[PDB]
C-alpha cells in the first residue's frame, strides 16, 4: 500500500515533468495501480488528489506575479502540459477508474476529471480576474492594429471550455465571454461615436464593414464557436443600428448627390438589421418622386408643348434610379416597388398636368412624342421606342394614349412623314403586348386599307393604260369610313383641272365596288403644282385647298378675300387661315408692302393679289403646312371625343354586368365597372353614377322597389 | 365552384357578345385562387373553349380569351399545356391571318407568366416549332414573329434549353443574311439574348461563324452583330479579339457612311472588354474620322467618333496625360461646334474627361490649366449661341471645370461674364438654362478670390437681383443662392478689401425681404431666403438701412415653424460672432427661451444647432442676459447631459462652460440635476475625447468662480466619492483626469496630493480600488504640476509595483511614468537609474519610461534621448522575452524623434549583432508603423526592406519577428510593402512550410505528445497571407497563394481554422483560380470531415473534431456558393454522419 | 403670265355602303339629326348624347336606334353578321 505509493509517486512525478518514458516503465506504474486495486479505492485516490493540489499550488507561485502576454504565455504553456500529463496519469490510473467504481454501464474518466477539477481550483486563482483581462487587452491590441500571437488567446478559451464540469460553456461564459462581449460593446460604441464625429459617413460605412469582417476571423480563429451569432448581433447592434438616423439623413445626401456606390454599401449594411431596410424604401419612394416632379418643373412651358422634352425628362429620371436600384439596392423587389410607386405618382400628376388642368395631358404627350419618332437612328428608335413602352406602363389614362396614337398614326398612313414601315410595325408589335387586342385590331384595319388602297391604285393605274389617260398623275386612298378618325368636311367647290380625275375614278370605283360609295376628303388631300409665270419655274406641294385658290390666279391678278370665299367655295372661317399661309409663304401679298401679315384682321374687303417674281432659291417648295390653331383644335377635340366614349364605354360595362348578375347593389356594381375598365382608365365615381342613371332612363335597369341602392336588370 | 364552370361554358357560346364576355370574365376570376375543381375533363372542355374563343367574332371577347391563357397554363395537367402551346404554335402558320396574330400574342403571354419544373417542355416543345419557323421559310411574317417569340423566350428563360442552343444558333445565323433587313435586326437581337445562356461551347461557334463570314460580301451586318454581342457578352468575348480588332479597322477604312457602325463596334468593344488594350489604334482613328464632315450624310460618323472618344476617356484613367497630350484637348475643343446633335456629343465627351481627371512627370490638373485659355476661347464663341442646349453645355462645363480646379478661371472672369449675363435673360421655357447659368455663376463665385469679381459687380447684380424676383421658384432659389455669395464677394470680412458695396445693398436686400417676407412660395425659397438674408445681415448689415431691427424681428418670428425654425437658428448663429459686432439684444429676450424650447424635440440636428447658438449669443451678448433667460435653458439640460449622445453632451457642456465663463452668478442653479449629471457622465466607460475635454475645461472654470457648495474640496468629494465607499476602468481614468484638472486650477496642494499617498502606503486596510484612483490621480496631476516636493512618494509609488493586482501595478507604472513628466530632470534619471538598479521591476519601470518617452514634452526630452537610447541598447538582456518588447517599443517611440538620425542606426545593428539585437531592432521598427500616414513613412518606405526582405531568411525566432513586422505593415500601411512583395512573398511562403527538424515527440506508454517549434512561425506565415487578402491582392500571383493555402488545411488545427476561413474569403474574392483547383482543395476538406478519434479519448477531445468538422463544411459550403460549375469535380457524398454537418452549419 | 398647272394629286376618300344616304336605316330619319326617339322625347340626359355608331362591318346608325335594336337581337340589321361597334 505504501510499498507502492512511493515508486508510483516517483513515476507520477516523472510523468508530470515531461521526461519521456519507457514502454516498460509506463506499464510498471499501470501495474502498481492494478495491484493496489486488485488486492483502498479512495486512499490511492485521495493521495493522487493531494499530489495534485500540492503541485498546482506550488506551480501558481511561478505565475502569481506574471502579468500580460506572460500570464498568457505562462497559463497556456502550463495548461497544454498539465492536460497531456493528466491524460497519461489518467492512463496509468485505469484500474482506479474502472473496478473500484462502475464501468461499461463519453470521454469522462474520474481520475482525469479529478485532474481537471483540481486545476480549475488553479483557475480561480490567477484567471477569473486576470488571465482573462490579459486576453481582453491583447484582443484590444489586435483591434487597434497591433499584430498579436493569437495562440495566447486560443489556449485560454479552450481551457475554460474544458474546465466546465463542446456542451459545457458556463466557465467559458461566466469567466470570459460575458466580459468579452461587454468590452466589445463599449469598444465599438466608442470607436463609432468618435469616428462619426470626425469623419464623413461614407468613410464610417467603409470601416464598419471592415470591423464586422475582422470580428469574424476573431472568432473563427481564436474564440469558441459558441460566441459566433452574438458577437455578430452585438457588433451590428452597436456598429449599425444606433446610427440609423444618421444613416438615414445621409441616405438622402447620397442621393442629393449621385454618389451611388456608397448607397450600395449602406444597403448592404442596413440589410443586416431586422426591418431596418424598411425606412430606406420609404425615403427612396419619396425621393425619386420629388426628384421627378422637379425635373418637369424646370422645363416650364416648353414641356407643355415639347413632347420630346417631356417624355425625355421622365425617361431620364426613371433611367437614373432604375439602374441605381439594380446595382446599389441589389434589384431588391421592395425597392423596385418604391421606384414604380414614385414613377406612377409623378408621371400622371405633375407640373405639366397641373397647368393643363388634366392628367390626360401626359398620355397625349407620350403619344405625340412617339409620332415624332416615327415621322421621316435605329438603335435609339428601337430602344427609344422600347423606353416609351416603359413609361406607358405607369400611365393611368391609357385610353387617351391609345386614341392619340391611332389618331396620329392615321394622319400618317395617309399624308406624310412616316419612317420605315419597320419602326411603325415594331411599335405595333410592342402595343400588341401592352395594349389589348380590340385596340391592336382597330389599328390593323387601318393598315389593311392602306394596303388595299395601294392595290386598288395599281388597278386603276392599268385601267388608264388600257384606254384614255388623265390630265395629271392621280392617286387616291380609299379608307373605310368606320375605321378611321377622319371626318369629311368644309364644303368645297372643286377646281376644274381635277374634275376629270374625280369622275374618272368615281366611275371606276363604282365598277369595282357596286354596293359602295365614296366621300372625298379634301382637307386631307394634296398635289403638285407647276409655275410657268415667274423668273424661275417651280413645283410646289399643295393641299387641295391651296391649289383651289392659286389656280384662280390664272385669270385676273387680285381677288378680294370675298371674291375667293365665293369662287373656291372654301369657307372663310378657314379660307382665311389658308390665305395666311399663302401670304407668309410668299405667293400672295395683301396690298401694301410691309408684312405684319403674321397677325392681321383680313376682312372680306381686303385684297389678296398674286405676287410675281422672287421665290425660294430651291426648285421644290412645299407650301402645305399646318394652320396653327389647327393642331390645338384637333387636340381639344379628340379629348372631348374621349370624354364621350368613356361614358359610352362605362354604360356598356354597367349593362353586360347587370346582364350576368340579375340584381346588384350600387357598390357591388361600381366595383365591377372599375375592375373591367381599370386596364384602360379610372372612371371618376360621380360619372359612373350619372351613367347608371341614364341607363335607368333608357330602361335597361330599374331600381329594386323595397330596396334603394340596388338595381335589377330589365330585359 | 362546380355547376359554375358548366353554366359558364354555355354562356360562352351565348350569341350575345355580353354573355360570352361576362362568362369568360367570370371564368378567369375562378382560374385564379387555388387551381381547384379541375376535373381532368372540365379542363379538356375549358381549354378547348378558350382556344375556340381565341377566334370569337368580337374583339372584346378574343382579348379576354388570350388574357385567360396566362392563368390557365399554371392550372392544368401537363398534356393540356402541351396541347395549348402546340395548338398556338400551329395557328402561327394559319392561312387565316388574325389567327396568326392572336395566336402569336397568346404564345407570348404564356411565356411571360412562367417558371420551375413547369417551363421545362413549355419552351422546349416551342423552341422546336420556332426553329423550323425561323428557317428562311419564304414567309417573312412567320419568321419575324417567331424571331420575336424566340427572343422573348430565349431570355426570360435562358437558364435552360442549353441542349437546344446549338440547334437555335444553326437556324439564326443564316438569317443574318435575310433580304428583308428587319429580319437581320430581329435575328441579331436573338443572338444577343442567346449568349446570355451561351454554352461555353457556343459563344465561339457564333464568333467564329462571324469572323469566318468576313469575306467581303455586301452588307456590313455581321458588323453590327459583333457589336451587339459585345454589349450582351463582353466578358465572353474578351478571349476572342486579336482577329477582331484588325478585321474591323481593315474595313473601317472603306469610305462608306455606315462606317459609323465600326466605331459603334470599337466603342461597344472598348466599353465592356476592358483588358483589351488596342486603345491607341482606336483613339487615332476616331480623331481622324471625328472631323469627317465634307460638304449630306456624314455626321453620324462624327457622332460615333465623339461617342467613342467619350467612352475611352471615361474608363482609361491611367491615360490622363496621353489624353491631354494627344488631340483631345486640342482637337475636341477644336470641334467644339458644328451641326447640333454632334456638337452636343463632343461636349459630353470633354465633360467625361474633366470628370476622369477628377482624382479625389507633369500632372493632369497642371495639364488642364494649360488648356484654358483654349477652353475659354472656345466657349466664348459658344456661350453666345441661339441654341439653349449649347449654352447649357458651356455652363455645366465651366462648372465641372471650376469644380475640378477651385481656382481655374482667375485670368478670365471678363470674357465669361458677358457670356453668363447674356444667358440670364431669355429664350424661354427653358428655366434650366437660367438655372444652369445661375448655378455656374454660384460655383464660380465660390472658388475665386473675390477681388476678381469686383469690376464685375457693377454689371452682375441687376441680372441676379432680377432672377430672384422671377415668377418660377426654382430660378428664384438659385438667384438667392448666388446673391448670398455675391454678398460675401463685396463684404470680405475674412480678408479686408477696399470695394465699396454700399451702392448695391439696397437692391440686394430688397428682392430678399420680398422673399423672406412671403409665406406663399416654396419652402426651398423660404430657406434660401433666410439663409441669404442672414448673410445679407452678417456682412453689410453695418451700412444696412434702419430696416434692420424690423428684419431681426422677422427672424424671431419665422423661427416658430418646423421648417423656417432650424435654418434661422443657424442664420442667427452666423449673425452673432460676425466681425461687425451686430446687435441682437432685442430678439434675445423672447427668442432665447424660444430656443431652449427646441432643446426637447429629440431632433439631433436641432439640439446640436440650437445649443451651438445659445452659446454664441451668451458669449457675445452677455450683459443683455436676464437671469430669467439662463435658467430658462438650464431646465432643458439634464436630459442633454447623457452618455447616449456625447456630442450633444459636450455641446451642452460647452454652454455651461460659457455661462460660468461670462455670467458666474447663475452657478446657484448648477447643482440640481445638471451637476448631479455631469458627475454621472464622468463615471462612464463611453466618455472620451470631445466631451471629456469639455468636461475638464468645465470644472476648471467652475471652481475659479467661488461658489457655495461647489468649491475645490467640495467637488473632489463629489468625484472621488462613490469610490471611497466600497466599477469600470475608464471611470477612474476620467475621475483622475478631473481631479487633476480641478487641481492645476487651484494650486493649494499638498493636502490632497499627500492625502493621496497615505492612501497607498495606507495599505493598512485600503480598498484595492482606492489605491488605483489614488495612483491615477497622482499621475494626471503629476504630469502638469511639479511634485518634486514630497519624496515620500518616489517610494510609495514603487511599493505598489509589488501589488498582487495588475490594475494597481499598472496604475503605479503609469503614475511614476507620468509623474516623471511634471519635473523631468528630478525624475527621469531616477527612472533610468532604477531600471538598472532593481531589475525585479524592469518590466513596469520600462513601461513607466515608455510613458515618459511616449508623451512628455519634446524639447525637455532631446537632452536625455542620447541617454535613454543608451540604456535601451543595453537592456537587450533577454531576461524576460516580454521585457525585450517594452524596450523595442521604446526604441521605436524614441526613433520617431528625429528618425533621420536614428533609423540608420537601427539599420546597422542589423548585420553584425545578435539574435536579440537583430530581433529587438526589427521589432522596434515595427512599433514605428502608424495607422495614419506619418512623417517617417517616406524614409520608412525606403529602409524597410533592409529589415524585411533580409530578415526573412536569417535565423530563429528572428524570422518570426520579421513575419510579424511584415504582417503589421501590410495591415495598416501597405504603402511600404507594394514594391517589396516580389522579394518578400517567396520567403513568406517558404516560412509556410514544415521544418520536420523543429519537431520532437514525447512518448510515455501509448501516449505521445508532439512539440512543434515551427508551428508558431508557420502560424505567422499564414496570418500574413490572410492580410494580403484584404489589401495587396492584385500584385499577388493568385496560384502560388492557393498552392500554399492547400498546404494549410492539412496543417495544424490552430492553423486550419485560419485557412478554412481564407478559403471562404477566396470563395467570394477571386473564384476562377479556385474552381481550377477546386478539386485539390476538397480532398483535404474531406479528409477532415472523415477523420475519427479513438473513444480512448477524453470528452473534450471529440468536441474538438465536432467543431473542426463543422468549421470545414462552412468552407466546403461556400465552395459550393461559387458558380455551380463546382458540381462538376466530384462531391457531396450524402452521409448519415456527415449529414448532420452541413445541417448544423446551415 | 399668271398660270398654274396641276402635275399630281394625291386624294383620299372614305367609303360607306351606298344602300342609303347619310341616313339611319332603323328609324328612317337622318344619321346627322337625332334618332327619331330623342327627336320626339323631351330634352334630357339622353337627348344630349345622341350620335352615330359604326360597326366593324361599316354600317352606321344612330347610336340609339341600333343600341335599342340590339336589346333583342344581336346582328347588323343590314348585314346578318354579329354586330360589333367600332367608332362613335
Ligand atoms: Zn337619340
Ligand atoms: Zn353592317
Ligand atoms: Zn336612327
Amino acid at each position: 500500500l505504501d510499498q507502492i505509493w512511493d515508486d508510483l509517486r516517483a513515476g507520477i512525478q516523472q510523468v508530470y515533468t515531461r521526461q519521456s518514458m519507457a514502454k516498460s516503465r509506463y506499464m510498471e506504474l499501470y501495474t502498481h495501480v492494478y495491484n493496489y486495486c486488485t488486492s483502498v479505492g479512495l486512499e490511492l485516490y485521495k493521495r493522487l488528489k493531494e499530489f495534485l493540489k500540492n503541485y498546482l499550488t506550488n506551480l501558481l507561485k511561478d505565475g502569481e506575479d506574471l502579468m500580460d502576454e506572460s500570464v498568457l504565455k505562462f497559463y497556456t504553456q502550463q495548461w497544454e502540459d498539465y492536460r497531456f500529463s493528466s491524460k497519461v496519469l489518467n492512463g496509468i490510473c485505469a484500474y482506479l477508474n474502472r473496478h473500484w467504481v462502475r464501468r461499461e454501464c463519453k470521454g469522462i474518466y474520474e481520475i482525469y476529471s479529478l485532474a481537471l477539477v483540481t486545476w480549475r481550483d488553479c483557475l480561480f486563482r490567477p484567471l477569473n480576474k486576470q488571465v482573462t483581462n490579459a486576453v481582453l487587452k491583447l484582443i484590444e491590441k489586435e483591434r487597434n492594429g497591433e499584430t498579436i500571437n493569437t495562440r495566447l488567446i486560443s489556449g485560454v478559451v479552450q481551457s475554460y471550455v474544458e474546465l466546465g464540469l463542446g456542451p459545457t460553456l458556463t466557465v467559458y461564459k461566466e469567466s470570459f465571454e460575458s466580459q468579452f462581449l461587454a468590452d466589445t460593446e463599449r469598444f465599438y460604441t466608442r470607436e463609432s461615436t468618435e469616428f462619426l464625429q470626425q469623419n464623413p459617413v461614407t468613410e464610417y460605412m467603409k470601416k464598419a464593414e471592415a470591423r464586422l469582417l475582422e470580428e469574424q476571423r476573431r472568432v473563427q480563429v481564436y474564440l469558441h464557436e459558441s460566441t459566433q451569432d452574438e458577437l455578430a448581433r452585438k457588433c451590428e447592434q452597436v456598429l449599425i443600428e444606433k446610427h440609423l438616423e444618421i444613416f438615414h439623413t445621409e441616405f438622402q445626401n447620397l442621393l442629393d448627390a449621385d454618389k451611388n456606390e456608397d448607397l450600395g454599401r449602406m444597403y448592404n449594411l442596413v440589410s443586416r438589421i431586422q426591418d431596418g431596410l424598411g425606412e430606406l424604401k420609404k425615403l427612396l419612394e419619396t425621393h425619386i418622386h420629388n426628384q421627378g416632379l422637379a425635373a418637369i418643373e424646370k422645363c416650364g412651358e416648353a414641356a407643355l408643348n415639347d413632347p420630346k422634352m417631356y417624355v425625355q425628362t421622365v425617361l431620364d429620371v426613371h433611367k437614373k434610379y432604375n439602374a441605381l436600384v439594380m446595382s446599389a439596392f441589389n434589384n431588391d423587389a421592395g425597392f423596385v416597388a418604391a421606384l414604380d410607386k414614385a414613377c406612377g405618382r409623378f408621371i400622371n400628376n405633375n407640373a405639366v398636368t397641373k397647368m393643363a388642368q388634366s392628367s390626360s395631358k401626359s398620355p397625349e404627350l407620350l403619344a405625340r412624342y412617339c409620332d415624332s419618332l416615327l415621322k421621316k437612328e435605329e438603335a435609339e428608335l428601337e430602344d427609344t421606342l422600347n423606353q416609351v413602352m416603359v413609361v406607358f406602363k405607369y400611365i393611368e389614362d391609357k385610353d387617351v394614349f391609345q386614341k392619340f396614337y391611332a389618331k396620329m398614326l392615321a394622319k400618317r398612313l395617309v399624308h406624310q412623314n412616316s419612317a420605315s414601315d419597320d419602326a411603325e410595325a415594331s411599335m405595333i408589335s410592342k402595343l400588341k403586348q401592352a395594349c389589348g387586342f380590340e385596340y391592336t385590331s382597330k389599328l390593323q384595319r387601318m393598315f389593311q386599307d392602306i394596303g388595299v388602297s395601294k392595290d386598288l391604285n395599281e388597278q386603276f393605274k392599268k385601267h388608264l393604260t388600257n384606254s384614255e389617260p388623265l390630265d395629271l398623275d392621280f392617286s387616291i386612298q380609299v379608307l373605310s369610313s368606320g375605321s378611321w378618325p377622319f371626318q369629311q368636311s368644309c364644303t368645297f367647290a372643286l377646281p376644274s383641272e381635277l374634275e376629270r380625275s374625280y369622275q374618272r375614278f368615281t366611275a371606276f370605283y363604282a365598277s369595282r365596288h357596286s354596293g359602295r360609295k365614296l366621300t372625298w376628303l379634301y382637307q386631307l388631300s394634296k398635289g403638285e403644282l407647276v409655275t410657268n409665270c415667274f423668273k424661275n419655274r417651280y413645283t410646289l406641294q399643295a393641299s387641295t385647298f391651296q391649289m383651289a385658290i392659286l389656280l384662280q390666279y390664272n385669270t385676273e391678278d387680285a381677288y378680294t378675300v370675298q371674291q375667293l370665299t365665293d369662287s373656291t367655295q372654301i369657307k372663310m372661317d378657314i379660307l382665311a387661315q389658308v390665305l395666311q399661309i399663302l401670304l407668309k409663304s410668299k405667293l400672295l401679298v395683301l396690298e401694301d408692302e410691309n408684312a405684319n401679315v403674321d397677325e392681321v384682321e383680313l376682312k372680306p374687303d381686303t385684297l389678296i393679289k398674286l405676287y410675281l417674281g422672287y421665290k425660294n432659291k430651291k426648285l421644290r417648295v412645299n407650301i402645305n403646312v399646318p394652320m396653327k390653331t389647327e393642331q390645338k383644335q384637333e387636340q381639344e377635340t379628340t379629348h372631348k371625343n374621349i370624354e364621350e366614349d368613356r361614358k359610352l364605354l362605362i354604360q356598356a360595362a354597367i349593362v353586360r354586368i347587370m346582364k350576368m348578375r340579375k340584381v346588384l347593389k350600387h357598390q357591388q356594381l361600381l366595383g365591377e365597372v372599375l375592375t373591367q375598365l381599370s386596364s384602360r382608365f379610372k372612371p371618376r365615381v360621380p360619372v359612373i353614377k350619372k351613367c347608371i342613371d341614364i341607363l335607368i332612363e333608357k330602361e335597361y335597369l330599374e331600381r329594386v322597389d323595397g330596396e334603394k341602392d340596388t338595381y335589377s336588370y330589365l330585359a | 365552384a362546380s355547376y359554375h364552370i358548366s353554366n359558364l361554358l354555355e354562356k360562352m357560346t351565348s350569341s350575345d357578345k355580353d354573355f360570352r364576355f361576362m362568362a369568360t370574365n367570370d371564368l378567369m376570376t375562378e382560374l385564379q385562387k387555388d387551381s381547384i375543381k379541375l376535373d381532368d375533363d372540365s379542363e379538356r372542355k375549358v381549354v378547348k373553349m378558350i382556344l375556340k374563343l381565341l377566334e370569337d367574332k368580337n374583339g372584346e371577347v378574343q382579348n379576354l380569351a388570350v388574357k385567360c391563357l396566362g392563368p390557365l397554363v399554371s392550372k392544368v395537367k401537363e398534356y393540356q399545356v402541351e396541347t395549348i402551346v402546340d395548338t398556338l404554335c400551329t395557328n402561327m402558320l394559319s392561312d387565316k391571318e388574325q389567327l396568326r396574330d392572336i395566336s402569336s400574342i397568346g404564345l407570348k403571354t404564356v411565356i411571360g407568366e412562367l417558371p420551375s419544373a413547369l417551363a421545362a417542355n413549355v419552351c422546349k416543345k416551342i423552341t422546336g416549332r420556332l426553329t423550323s419557323a425561323i428557317a428562311k421559310q419564304e414567309d417573312v411574317s412567320v419568321q419575324l414573329e417567331a424571331l420575336d417569340i424566340m427572343a422573348d423566350m430565349l431570355s426570360r428563360q435562358g437558364g435552360l434549353l442549353v441542349n437546344f442552343h446549338p440547334s437555335i444558333l444553326t437556324c439564326l445565323l443564316p438569317q443574318l443574311t435575310s433580304p428583308r433587313l428587319a429580319v437581320r435586326k430581329r435575328t441579331i437581337i436573338a443572338l444577343g439574348h442567346l449568349v446570355m445562356s451561351c454554352f461555353v461551347d457556343l459563344i465561339e461557334h457564333l464568333l467564329s461563324e462571324l469572323s469566318k463570314n468576313d469575306s467581303m460580301s455586301t452588307t456590313r451586318t455581321y458588323i453590327q452583330c459583333i457589336a451587339a454581342i459585345s454589349r450582351q457578352a463582353g466578358h465572353r468575348i474578351g478571349e476572342y479579339l486579336e482577329k477582331i480588332i484588325p478585321l474591323v479597322v481593315k474595313f473601317c477604312n472603306v469610305d462608306d457612311d455606315e462606317l459609323r457602325e465600326y466605331c459603334i463596334q470599337a466603342f461597344e468593344s472598348f466599353v465592356r472588354r476592358c483588358p483589351k488594350e488596342v486603345y491607341p489604334h482606336v483613339s487615332t482613328i476616331i480623331n481622324i474620322c471625328l472631323k469627317y464632315l465634307t460638304y449630306d450624310m456624314s455626321w453620324k460618323v462624327r457622332r460615333a467618333a465623339a461617342k467613342c472618344l467619350d467612352a475611352v476617356v471615361s474608363t482609361r484613367h491611367e491615360m490622363l496625360p496621353e489624353f491631354y497630350k494627344t488631340v483631345s484637348p486640342a482637337l475636341i475643343s477644336r470641334f467644339k461646334e458644328r451641326e447640333e446633335n454632334v456638337k452636343a456629343d463632343v461636349f459630353h465627351a470633354y465633360l467625361s474627361l474633366l470628370k476622369q481627371t477628377r482624382p479625389v512627370g507633369e500632372t493632369p490638373l497642371t495639364m488642364l490649366q494649360s488648356q484654358v485659355p483654349n477652353i475659354v476661347k472656345a466657349l466664348h464663341k459658344q456661350m453666345k449661341e441661339k441654341s439653349v442646349k449649347t449654352r447649357q453645355c458651356c455652363f455645366n462645363m465651366l462648372t465641372e471645370l471650376v469644380n475640378v480646379l477651385p481656382g481655374a478661371l482667375t485670368q478670365h472672369i471678363p470674357v465669361l461674364v458677358p457670356g453668363i449675363i447674356f444667358s440670364l435673360n431669355d429664350k424661354s421655357s427653358s428655366s434650366n438654362l437660367k438655372i444652369d447659368a445661375l448655378s455656374c455663376l454660384y460655383v464660380i463665385l465660390c472658388n475665386h478670390s473675390p477681388q476678381v469679381f469686383h469690376p464685375h459687380v457693377q454689371a452682375l447684380v441687376p441680372p441676379v437681383v432680377a432672377c430672384v424676383g422671377d415668377p418660377f421658384y426654382k430660378i428664384t432659389s438659385e438667384a438667392l443662392l448666388v446673391t448670398q455669395q455675391l454678398v460675401k464677394v463685396i463684404r470680405p470680412l475674412d480678408q479686408p478689401s477696399s470695394f465699396d458695396a454700399t451702392p448695391y445693398i439696397k437692391d440686394l436686400f430688397t428682392c430678399t425681404i420680398k422673399r423672406l417676407k412671403a409665406a406663399d412660395i416654396d419652402q426651398e425659397v423660404k430657406e434660401r431666403a433666410i439663409s441669404c438674408m442672414g448673410q445679407i445681415i452678417c456682412n453689410l448689415g453695418d451700412n444696412l438701412g434702419s430696416d434692420l431691427p424690423n428684419t431681426l424681428q422677422i427672424f424671431l418670428e419665422r423661427l416658430k415653424n418646423e421648417i423656417t425654425r432650424l435654418t434661422t437658428v443657424k442664420a442667427l448663429t452666423l449673425i452673432a460672432g460676425s466681425p461687425l459686432k451686430i446687435d441682437l439684444r432685442p430678439v434675445l429676450g423672447e427668442g432665447v427661451p424660444i430656443l431652449a424650447s427646441f432643446l426637447r424635440k429629440n431632433q439631433r440636428a436641432l439640439k446640436l444647432g440650437t445649443l451651438s447658438a445659445l452659446d454664441i449669443l451668451i458669449k457675445n451678448y452677455s450683459d443683455s442676459l436676464t437671469a430669467a433667460m439662463i435658467d430658462a435653458v438650464l431646465d432643458e439640460l439634464p436630459p442633454l447631459i447623457s452618455e447616449s449622445d456625447m456630442h450633444v453632451s459636450q455641446m451642452a457642456i460647452s454652454f455651461l462652460t460659457t455661462l460660468a465663463k461670462v455670467y458666474p452668478s447663475s452657478l446657484s442653479k448648477i447643482s440640481g440635476s445638471i451637476l448631479n449629471e455631469l458627475i454621472g457622465l464622468v463615471r462612464s466607460p463611453l466618455l472620451q475625447g470631445g466631451a471629456l475635454s469639455a468636461m475638464l475645461d468645465f470644472f476648471q472654470a467652475l471652481v475659479v468662480t467661488g461658489t457655495n457648495n461647489l468649491g475645490y474640496m467640495d467637488l473632489l468629494r463629489m468625484l472621488t466619492g462613490p469610490v471611497y465607499s466600497q466599477t469600470h476602468k475608464q471611470s477612474y481614468y476620467s475621475i483622475a483626469k478631473c481631479v487633476a484638472a480641478l487641481t492645476r486650477a487651484c494650486p493649494k496642494e499638498g493636502p490632497a496630493v499627500v492625502g493621496q499617498f497615505i492612501q497607498d502606503v495606507k495599505n493598512s486596510r485600503s480598498t484595492d480600488s482606492i489605491r488605483l484612483l489614488a495612483l491615477l490621480s497622482l499621475g494626471e496631476v503629476g504630469h502638469h504640476i511639479d511634485l518634486s516636493g514630497q519624496l515620500e512618494l518616489k517610494s510609495v509609488i514603487l511599493e505598489a509595483f509589488s501589488s498582487p493586482s495588475e490594475e494597481v501595478k499598472s496604475a503605479a507604472s503609469y503614475a511614476l511614468g507620468s509623474i516623471s513628466v511634471g519635473n523631468l530632470p528630478e525624475y527621469l534619471p531616477f527612472v533610468l537609474q532604477e531600471i538598472t538598479s532593481q531589475p525585479k521591476r524592469q518590466y513596469l519601470l520600462l513601461h513607466s519610461l515608455k510613458e515618459i518617452i511616449s508623451s512628455a514634452s519634446v524639447v525637455g526630452l532631446k537632452p536625455y534621448v542620447e541617454n535613454i537610447w543608451a540604456l535601451l541598447l543595453k537592456h537587450c538582456e533577454c531576461a524576460e522575452e516580454g521585457t525585450r518588447n517594452v524596450v523595442a517599443e521604446c526604441l521605436g517611440k524614441l526613433t520617431l524623434i528625429d528618425p533621420e538620425t536614428l533609423l540608420p542606426r537601427l539599420k546597422g545593428y542589423l548585420i553584425s549583432g545578435s539574435s536579440y539585437a537583430r530581433s529587438s531592432v526589427v521589432t522596434a521598427v515595427k512599433f514605428t508603423i502608424s495607422d495614419h500616414p506619418q512623417p517617417i513613412d517616406p524614409l520608412l518606405k525606403n529602409c524597410i526592406g533592409d529589415f524585411l526582405k533580409t530578415l526573412e531568411d536569417p535565423d530563429l525566432n528572428v524570422r518570426r519577428v520579421a513575419l510579424v513586422t511584415f504582417n503589421s505593415a501590410a495591415h495598416n500601411k501597405p504603402s511600404l510593402i507594394r514594391d517589396l512583395l516580389d522579394t518578400v512573398l517567396p520567403h513568406l511562403y517558404n516560412e509556410t512550410k514544415v521544418r520536420k527538424e523543429l519537431i520532437r515527440e514525447v512518448e510515455m506508454g501509448p501516449f505521445k505528445h508532439t512539440v512543434d517549434d515551427g508551428l508558431d512561425i508557420r502560424k505567422a506565415a499564414f496570418e500574413c497571407m490572410y492580410t494580403l487578402l484584404d489589401s495587396c491582392l492584385d500584385r499577388l500571383d493568385i496560384f502560388e497563394f492557393l498552392n500554399h493555402v492547400e498546404d494549410g488545411l492539412k496543417d495544424h488545427y490552430d492553423i486550419k481554422m485560419l485557412t478554412f476561413l481564407m478559403l471562404v474569403r477566396l470563395s467570394t474574392l477571386c473564384p476562377s483560380a479556385v474552381l481550377q483547383r477546386l478539386d485539390r482543395l476538397v480532398e483535404p476538406l474531406r479528409a477532415t470531415c472523415t477523420t475519427k478519434v479513438k473513444a480512448n479519448s477524453v470528452k473534450q477531445e471529440f468536441e474538438k473534431q465536432d467543431e473542426l468538422k463543422r468549421s470545414a463544411m462552412r468552407a466546403v459550403a461556400a465552395l459550393l456558393t461559387i458558380p455551380e460549375a463546382e458540381k462538376s469535380p466530384l462531391m457531396s457524398e450524402f452521409q448519415s454522419q456527415i449529414s448532420s454537418n452541413p445541417e448544423l452549419a446551415a | 403670265k399668271k398660270r398654274f398647272e396641276v402635275k399630281k394629286w394625291n386624294a383620299v376618300a372614305l367609303w360607306a355602303w351606298d344602300i342609303v344616304v347619310d341616313n339611319c336605316a332603323i328609324c328612317r330619319n337622318h344619321i346627322m339629326d337625332l334618332c327619331i326617339e330623342c327627336q320626339a322625347n323631351q330634352a334630357s340626359a339622353t337627348s344630349e348624347e345622341c350620335t352615330v355608331a359604326w360597326g366593324v362591318c361599316n354600317h352606321a346608325f344612330h347610336f340609339h336606334c341600333i343600341s335599342r335594336w340590339l336589346k333583342t337581337r344581336q346582328v347588323c340589321p343590314l348585314d346578318n353578321r354579329e354586330w360589333e361597334f367600332q367608332k362613335y
